[PDB]
């Protein structure tokens, strides 16, 4: 017996085992368990959904449609909110214009009740494609940290704007050259007796961003902006024009990609207090325009809930699979019932 | 008609023969790549592999690494190269071993036989070939040590037996003795044309003015070996790959499975998804390039051509949606069959412990056919048979004696004439008393039993004496009366020597004449003279012959020999009568010049002698009959019916005679009494053919009734075979084949061994096993879908040619009963579920395309998407195919009818491929839909107004994609073992601790960046939780109600039988 193979459960393939069956008597709990446990949690998250009181007013087209001498209503198809309260008055815009030609829209809104909860400002945007293919990756991680990267040394990604009349452009790739550039005013004036509430700016992208984000090494005689960024730097950089893009943390929401077409943006956020019922106002400088993508910016004020926002589909697809157990658990209890298998144990055609 | 001359060799070499070079390998170091690169690329897995990796070197198009899968294709390229170099040195080692064979050649410059190589024996060398050494080449033998050129030679190579065949020398040039004579003879052989047909052979041999013809009788082919002769001299005609051995043989085919076949067009099909796919994401992506041209304008859009931006988004959808055929999935294959062909080749119920060999199974690309198969081709002898003729039982005197007698008839019942069954000992006891009339009868019986024979006995060192028999059942009656005490000892010409163990002393018999057996006659007789100084004459043979010339005045024991002739010929064994009677020396003195009459008679032998003979058996006195058996090996009947239960078709090809092939189907319950032999022995094309159209006619005409259908069995000449194979006759041969119950094809050559297999399998789509032993059913082992080998025994030419290498016949049962059904249903789920758990995520990389303009962006890391199928999903395949059994061992082998459910192909098809690759894509949808709801904006999360984004979503996606597949997999396993519980909750469990690992320190060192701050949100927020709670099993859900309503009220018969197990 040399090559006698071994006598060990393994090798003869006799395992210890458990073999599971399907049967009424242990499925059919199963289901009526599963009905029992996701219902209330499909109703507590649609509770935690609907507590979410926000507001939202498309202010994109206030250029031509909004009044430059008085207040006029916003149009119905603009204007979204959801309270524990009725509005007496409906939100309403303006079209400012100073001297040199720079416009805003002053949007005047009231909130019915005191939301006793931290308040949040987005901007919102549709059909801007953060994801494409030849956009996520145009951007050099060498110079987000400060590294004087020289022209060769330039990633490749940002091919189309990289570099320009022989010169190095700072902020590398078509993420930062196309940035939204719309300024909210830090404050929402309240009109008639109501307070000021003033927002805050600070602690708003990721926890680690403000540590990748660093002061740049550059110096200003090397760098030149990118083609969209002209307006703000004209003739180029200087040792003072130079941002700080560890505390520039509008820049740093941006770069942060998002993955669908129709996107938030944190902007402005307030913790420290909650803002009592009355009339307030909001300024908006008008300086990127929607006629680069074919989109609807809007400006949003929400609060948190415990999935964040005011979003249903959790719930409704806890209570979908609970509706769903339950209906085939009564369907096959009542076939079981009124309709005995009888199989039988020794019935066989072999 | 080949012209050679027999001593010149540098004039008859001029026409260009051939040298004696045998050549088995197929590769050489001058076309090994082109031939194998070829036979590897042929494929289309290996096809699209190759265009993929050739695709993915090019920059600017792949999101993923550039050297896996080049590198995983040329490692198994590496792997199947080295194993066709080792089979190739495999090969070459035998044929030089084979060439290196030390021949005798008969030079003309030492006029004198001298100790060459078989190498270089060109056609006309008269070479000499020694005691016990294998004939180098076809060689027509001139002379030998015998006194009249005789000789014997075993063709165990070009036959299946052992017994010595009968060979001789022509008497006008049998008297070459010496070799200082050879120098002298001279002239030509005009032979045949190198052919294939072992049995015939026609020439002319002129020498100084006269010519001799030639016939088998002188014909030696290359694959005998002398035995029983000093030396022999032969001219050799044919050599090298000409002789009628070498040139009937084949080389190795490819050898495909039915899942091969069914895979090369599921590839085809996916190709065809996969440019659908390519071809709508790129018409997509123009379409929206050409008309968004101003929305589009943040991304400076070159838009200069628009074909080389369409030949580069085809590229970079091709790379991104090729993972529809991976190459995980055909590694995985390959090791779980190499797994399962260890697995098989490890179990005791296959191991034979008397020779101490286990299975073994040398290709494991072929176990998946050990569940699907329909027909079964074996040779006789070695693999049913066991090569051991003996002699079982004697009836003399009106008694019958055996050594082992059964205790359900051993009270013989005195029913008047005696029947039943006594010990030898009582024999012995009736033997040696004197005072008993039938001792004279009983001493007569058994001189008849040792002297009668033309056994030729040899000693050995050790003193027992083996004794070389031309027939088996001659040699089993002398081993009969050799234990019985009448040894049979040394055989001189024309005398004979008996040692007698009961009284010590040593008689011999003085030969006077011999007839020799013949298959008319029947018959053989022997004419002796004793120490008495009388003549009497031995005669052996049937009782259909005999039983007309005997004296019934003169014998009173012919009652009861015709009912022991009666009762041995309802147990199927062999029998003989055994007469005798003294004769006078004056009708001996008139027989012997009636033997000299036709010893004068040299224009008629074969007619004048015999029937010469037959003067003086005019009457005989009947001394009894014998039963010699042909035991078979143990367990050989129930595994015939338990075969045929499963409802596979077993026939029977060997190289023996007729008479012997149907007793043996007979033994073995193979065949039966009421089973009507359909007997084709025809000689000619014409009469064979009339023979198949009367037996189609008259089995067309009747109603095949099952009984009938069931009692039909069919038996095919050699002859007969040999043109019922023609173009012609093939389709009658196929259609009175399959209406029987079992073939039996006797004097078949080793070439037809497998032209009937390649006839089978070309006029059919069923898969095939042919198991045997010895070397000339090899060719047959080369044609079967399946090949199996006798191990163990000597001359293992089948166990090292065959696929596979079995003990014995009887574990063939169990080879094709458990793991034979086992596997078939492992490996194929184990490639469905290979084609599932891929698709359910690269899917999600197409659902994608219409939220991103078209432009091929995926939402995994490059290295997760890589790890997916190395890390997460490499088990459940794994214990899938290798350690699930869906049915008990026990129960497979009590219901042979499930064997079925894997014959018609009921576990692997189109169809259901298509279902899984459909749910795949159903549950991929799934997760892409419920996530992209889940998180709408990124406004997901609640942790101080933070959002998500791409990757922290992606994360989402490729876990609950995990799951799925996880749980799936879950889903289909029948058995919970150990490796399946570390498994499938195990690879949970590893992604879910090893993510936070690997994106908290590879970030650092500059591997995938994109996880910086991905395990806070996500791992720290109830989102992530409570969608990984409720997709799966939403995804699930719909698996889980069907297979609960087709296992209650729809149930297989497998599923029957788990129903049957569980409880009971
Ligand atoms: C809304 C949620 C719905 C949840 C509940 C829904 C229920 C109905 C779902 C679909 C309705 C359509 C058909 C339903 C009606 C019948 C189902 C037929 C089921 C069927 O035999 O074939 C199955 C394919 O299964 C799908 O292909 C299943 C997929 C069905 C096709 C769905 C169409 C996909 C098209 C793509 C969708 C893309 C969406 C568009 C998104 C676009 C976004 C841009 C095959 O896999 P199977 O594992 O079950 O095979 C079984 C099973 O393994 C087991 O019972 C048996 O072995 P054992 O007993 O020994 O274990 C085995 O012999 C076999 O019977
Ligand atoms: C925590 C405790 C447990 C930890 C265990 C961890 C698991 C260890 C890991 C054990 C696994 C054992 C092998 C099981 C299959 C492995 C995956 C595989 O083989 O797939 C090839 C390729 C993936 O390809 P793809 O994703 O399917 O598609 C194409 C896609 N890349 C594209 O872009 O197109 O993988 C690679 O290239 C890198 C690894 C190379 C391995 C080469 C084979 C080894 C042979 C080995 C042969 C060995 C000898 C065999 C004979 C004895
Ligand atoms: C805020 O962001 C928007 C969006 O990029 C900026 O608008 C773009 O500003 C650049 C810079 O001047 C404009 O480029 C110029 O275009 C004219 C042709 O109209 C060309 O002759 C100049 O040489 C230069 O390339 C660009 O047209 C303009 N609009 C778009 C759709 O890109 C805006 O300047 C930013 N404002 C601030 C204050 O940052
Ligand atoms: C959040 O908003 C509240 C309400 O405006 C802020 O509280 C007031 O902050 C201003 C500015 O310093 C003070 O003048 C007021 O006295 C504060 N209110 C009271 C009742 O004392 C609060 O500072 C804001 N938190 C931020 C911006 O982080
Ligand atoms: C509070 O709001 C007023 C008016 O908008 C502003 O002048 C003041 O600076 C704000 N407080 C702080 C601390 O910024
Ligand atoms: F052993 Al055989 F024909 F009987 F090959
Ligand atoms: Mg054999």
């Amino acid at each position: 017996t040399s090559k006698k193979p071994p006598n060990t459960a393994f090798r003869q393939q006799r395992l210890k085992a458990w073999q599971p069956i399907l049967s009424p008597q242990s499925v059919l709990p199963l289901l009526i368990f599963v009905a029992c446990i996701f219902t209330p949690i499909g109703i507590g998250l649609i509770v935690s959904a609907t507590k979410v009181q926000d507001l939202t007013i498309d202010y994109s087209h206030c250029d031509t449609k909004a009044s430059t001498t008085a207040f006029e209503d916003i149009p119905k198809k603009y204007i979204k909110y959801h309270f524990k309260s009725k509005v007496e008055n409906k939100p309403q815009w303006r079209l400012t214009e100073n001297e040199n030609g720079e416009q805003s829209c002053e949007l005047q809104f009231e909130i019915p009740n005191d939301i006793k909860k931290s308040i949040f400002i987005y901007y919102k945007i549709t059909n801007f494609y953060q994801n494409h293919r030849r956009y996520v990756q145009s951007f050099d991680t060498k110079q987000i940290l400060g590294e004087p990267i020289k022209k060769d040394d330039l990633d490749t990604s940002c091919s189309p704007i990289r570099s320009r009349e022989d010169k190095i452009i700072y902020p590398c790739g078509l993420i930062a050259n196309s940035m939204f550039n719309d300024t909210f005013s830090q404050v929402l004036s309240g009109i008639d007796d109501t307070e000021d509430y003033n927002l805050t700016n600070k602690h708003i992208s990721w926890s680690i961003d403000r540590h990748r984000f660093k002061t740049t090494k550059y110096n200003a005689s090397d760098i030149v902006p990118p083609p969209n960024w002209m307006k703000k730097y004209p003739d180029g950089y200087t040792d003072e024009n130079l941002p700080d893009i560890h505390t520039w943390e509008e820049f740093q929401v941006w770069m942060r990609t998002a993955a669908f077409p129709k996107f938030y943006k944190l902007t402005l956020k307030n913790e420290s207090a909650s803002l009592p019922k009355g009339k307030y106002q909001m300024n908006i400088e008008l300086n990127y325009p929607i006629s680069l993508f074919g989109g609807t910016k809007s400006f949003v004020l929400t609060t948190n809930g415990a999935i964040g926002g005011r979003n249903m589909s959790l719930g409704v697809l806890y209570l979908i699979v609970a509706g769903l157990c339950a209906l085939f658990g009564i369907i096959f209890l009542v076939k079981l019932i009124f309709q005995p298998r009888a199989m039988g144990d020794h019935t066989y055609l072999n | 008609p080949r012209v050679i001359h027999i001593n010149d060799s540098l004039a008859n070499s001029s026409f260009g023969y051939s040298d004696n070079h045998i050549s088995t390998t197929k590769y050489n170091f001058a076309t090994f790549l082109p031939k194998f690169l070829f036979q590897e690329f042929s494929k289309y897995a290996n096809l699209f592999f190759l265009c993929t990796s050739a695709i993915q070197q090019v920059p600017h198009v792949s999101p993923t690494n550039r050297y896996t899968t080049i590198g995983t294709l040329l490692v198994v390229l590496i792997v199947s190269a080295m194993k066709e170099c080792i089979e190739d040195i495999k090969r070459a080692n035998s044929d030089k071993e084979l060439n290196n064979s030390t021949a005798e050649i008969f030079s003309e410059a030492h006029d004198d036989f001298v100790e060459k190589r078989w190498i270089d024996i060109r056609v006309g060398d008269i070479i000499r070939v020694k005691s016990e050494e294998p004939i180098p080449a076809d060689t027509i033998i001139l002379s030998s040590s015998e006194p009249e050129g005789l000789c014997y030679i075993e063709t165990a190579n070009l036959d299946g037996e052992t017994n010595l065949k009968i060979k001789q020398s022509r008497v006008e040039t049998a008297k070459f003795i010496d070799v200082k004579t050879l120098k002298n003879m001279n002239g030509k052989v005009v032979s045949e044309q190198p052919n294939s047909s072992l049995y015939t052979y026609e020439g002319t041999m002129t020498l100084n003015d006269r010519q001799i013809p030639l016939s088998p009788d002188q014909m030696i082919l290359r694959g005998a070996t002398l035995r029983n002769t000093a030396w022999i001299f032969g001219l050799v005609i044919f050599t090298g790959h000409e002789t009628k051995l070498l040139r009937n043989a084949t080389a190795t085919p490819i050898k495909r499975t039915a899942v091969e076949k069914i895979i090369n067009r599921q590839i085809i099909a996916l190709f065809t998804v996969l440019i659908v796919l390519i071809l709508i994401s790129s018409i997509g992506n123009v379409i929206m390039s050409t008309a968004d041209a101003k929305h589009l304008s943040y991304l400076y859009l070159e838009g200069t051509n628009k074909a080389g931006l369409f030949f580069k988004d085809f590229l970079t959808f091709w790379i991104l949606f090729s993972n529809l055929v991976p190459i995980s999935l055909f590694v995985t294959v390959e090791l779980i069959k190499y797994y399962q062909a260890f697995m098989i080749g490890s179990d005791l119920d296959l191991y034979y412990e008397k020779t101490d060999t286990p299975t073994v199974v040398r290709t494991s690309s072929l176990v998946e056919e050990l569940g699907q198969i329909e027909y079964i081709f074996s040779d006789k002898t070695g693999t049913l048979t066991r090569n051991i003729m003996e002699f079982k039982s004697c009836s003399i005197a009106g008694h019958c004696y055996i050594d082992k007698i059964p205790e359900d008839k051993t009270a013989t019942v005195e029913d008047g004439i005696e029947v039943g069954y006594r010990k030898f000992d009582d024999l012995k006891k009736k033997l040696n008393d004197p005072s008993d009339e039938d001792s004279p009868i009983i001493n007569d019986f058994l001189t008849l039993l040792a002297t009668c024979h033309t056994v030729i006995p040899e000693f050995q060192s050790d003193g027992s004496i083996k004794y070389q028999a031309a027939s088996p059942d001659e040699g089993a009656l002398v081993q009969g009366g050799a234990d019985l005490g009448y040894k049979f000892i040394i055989r001189k010409p024309n005398s004979v020597t008996v040692l007698l163990e009961e009284t010590g002393e040593e008689k011999e018999y003085q030969l006077l004449n011999i007839c020799e057996f013949n298959s008319t006659r029947k018959r053989m007789s022997a004419i002796f003279r004793f120490p008495d100084g009388s003549i009497k004459l031995f005669c052996k043979g049937a009782d259909t012959v005999i039983l007309e010339r005997l004296d019934d005045e003169a014998n009173q024991y012919v009652e009861a020999t015709m009912r022991h002739l009666e009762d041995y010929a309802s147990e199927g064994l062999r029998t003989l009568c055994l007469a005798m009677r003294d004769i006078s020396e004056g009708e001996y003195e008139e027989w012997n010049s009636i033997y000299n009459e036709a010893a004068t008679t040299l224009d008629n032998r074969a007619e004048k002698l015999d029937e010469a003979a037959n003067l003086i058996e005019k009457n005989l006195i009947l001394i009894g009959a014998t039963a010699i058996e042909d035991k078979l090996q143990d367990g050989v009947p129930e595994t015939i019916h338990t075969l045929q239960e499963a409802g596979i078709k077993i026939w029977v090809l060997t190289g023996d005679r007729q008479e012997t092939a149907i007793n043996i189907g007979m033994s073995c319950r193979l065949l039966s009494e009421d089973m009507n032999l359909l007997i084709i022995n025809e000689e000619t094309r014409d009469d064979t053919e009339r023979n198949l159209l009367e037996k189609i006619n008259a089995l067309n005409e009747h109603q095949l009734s099952t009984h009938d259908m069931n009692t039909l069995a069919l038996v095919i000449d050699g002859k007969s075979l040999g043109f019922a194979l023609e173009p012609e006759l093939e389709d009658y041969l196929l259609t009175v084949a399959k209406l029987c119950k079992a073939v039996i094809c006797c004097r078949v050559s080793p070439l037809q061994k497998a032209l009937v297999v390649k006839m089978v399998k070309r006029k059919s789509s069923s898969l095939l096993l042919a198991i045997g032993d010895g070397a000339n059913d090899v060719s047959m082992i080369q044609a079967a879908h399946v090949g199996v080998g006798i191990s163990g025994m000597e001359g293992m030419q089948a166990a090292r040619s065959a696929d596979i290498a079995v003990g014995q016949f009887k574990f063939l049962k169990k080879l094709l009963l458990v793991h034979g059904s086992w596997s078939y249903q492992r490996i194929s789920v184990a490639i469905l579920y290979s084609f599932y758990k891929n698709t359910a995520l690269y899917m999600t990389q197409f659902w994608y395309v219409f939220a991103n303009a078209f432009s091929g962006q995926s939402i995994m890391e490059s290295w997760t998407m890589s790890f997916y199928n190395l890390f997460f999903t490499v088990w459940p395949p794994f214990v899938i195919g290798v350690f699930d059994q869906f049915v008990s061992s026990r129960l497979l082998e009590r219901y042979p009818q499930l064997y079925k459910l894997g014959q018609k192909g009921q576990f692997f098809s189109v169809y259901i491929f298509w279902g899984w690759i459909i749910n795949g894509f159903f549950h991929s949808a799934i997760v892409f839909i419920g996530t992209i709801l889940i998180y709408r904006y990124g406004f997901a999360l609640n942790m101080h107004g933070e959002l998500a984004d791409h990757w922290s979503w992606g994360v989402t996606v490729y876990t609950t994609s995990v799951i799925i597949v996880l749980g799936k997999a879950a889903l289909v396993t029948n058995q919970w073992t150990k490796f399946t519980l570390i498994a499938i909750p195990g690879s949970l469990l590893f992604w879910l601790i090893f993510f936070p690992i690997y994106a908290s320190i590879f970030p650092h060192a500059n591997i995938s960046r994109e996880y910086y701050g991905v395990v806070k949100h996500t791992y720290g927020s109830g989102v992530f939780w409570l969608t990984l709670i409720v997709l799966p099993i939403f995804a699930l859900v719909r698996d889980f109600l069907w297979k609960y309503y087709k296992r209650m009220y729809e149930p297989e018969t497998y599923h029957v039988i788990q129903e049957m197990q569980k409880y009971n």
